[PDB]
């Protein structure tokens, strides 16, 4: 279909395979046990 | 001999080279990114040689005849872009 053609090209060209690639890379923040055996946990809605 | 009618798909040839206007598939990269070159080339096959009429203000319409006063916007078919 050459509408599905050009709206797959269009979005192709939108957004580079190689910046989906890096923001996949892109590492979390894992929680971590401290002293006093607790964890301290990274907010969810104030990071990635 | 068709005339031309707002709406219509038309092949424009340079009158020197004898090859019709297209948009390209290569673009200078200017920023531009999401755009394209307007150039020339041999083939008619494709639809990037071809360019479709829309009328530049309110009072025309799609379906009214072309005129030689009246300005317009051309959407190259391929590319679902404009001459800019």
């Amino acid at each position: 279909k050459g509408e599905a053609i050009r709206i797959r090209s269009i979005l192709r060209s939108l957004i580079p395979l190689g910046d989906l690639v890096g923001v996949i890379s892109i590492a979390f923040q894992m929680p971590t046990i401290a002293k006093d055996g607790n964890v301290v946990e990274p907010d969810m809605s104030a990071g990635f | 001999h068709r005339t031309l009618l707002y709406g219509h798909a038309i092949l424009l040839r340079h009158s020197y080279s004898g090859m019709y206007l297209c948009c390209l598939s290569t673009s200078r990269s200017s920023t531009d990114k999401l755009a394209f070159d307007v150039g020339l080339q041999e083939d008619t096959t494709g639809e990037a040689c071809w360019w479709t009429i829309h009328p530049a203000s309110k009072q025309r319409s799609e379906g009214e005849k072309v005129r030689v006063g009246d300005d317009l916007i051309l959407v190259s078919v391929s590319s679902e872009r404009y001459l800019h």
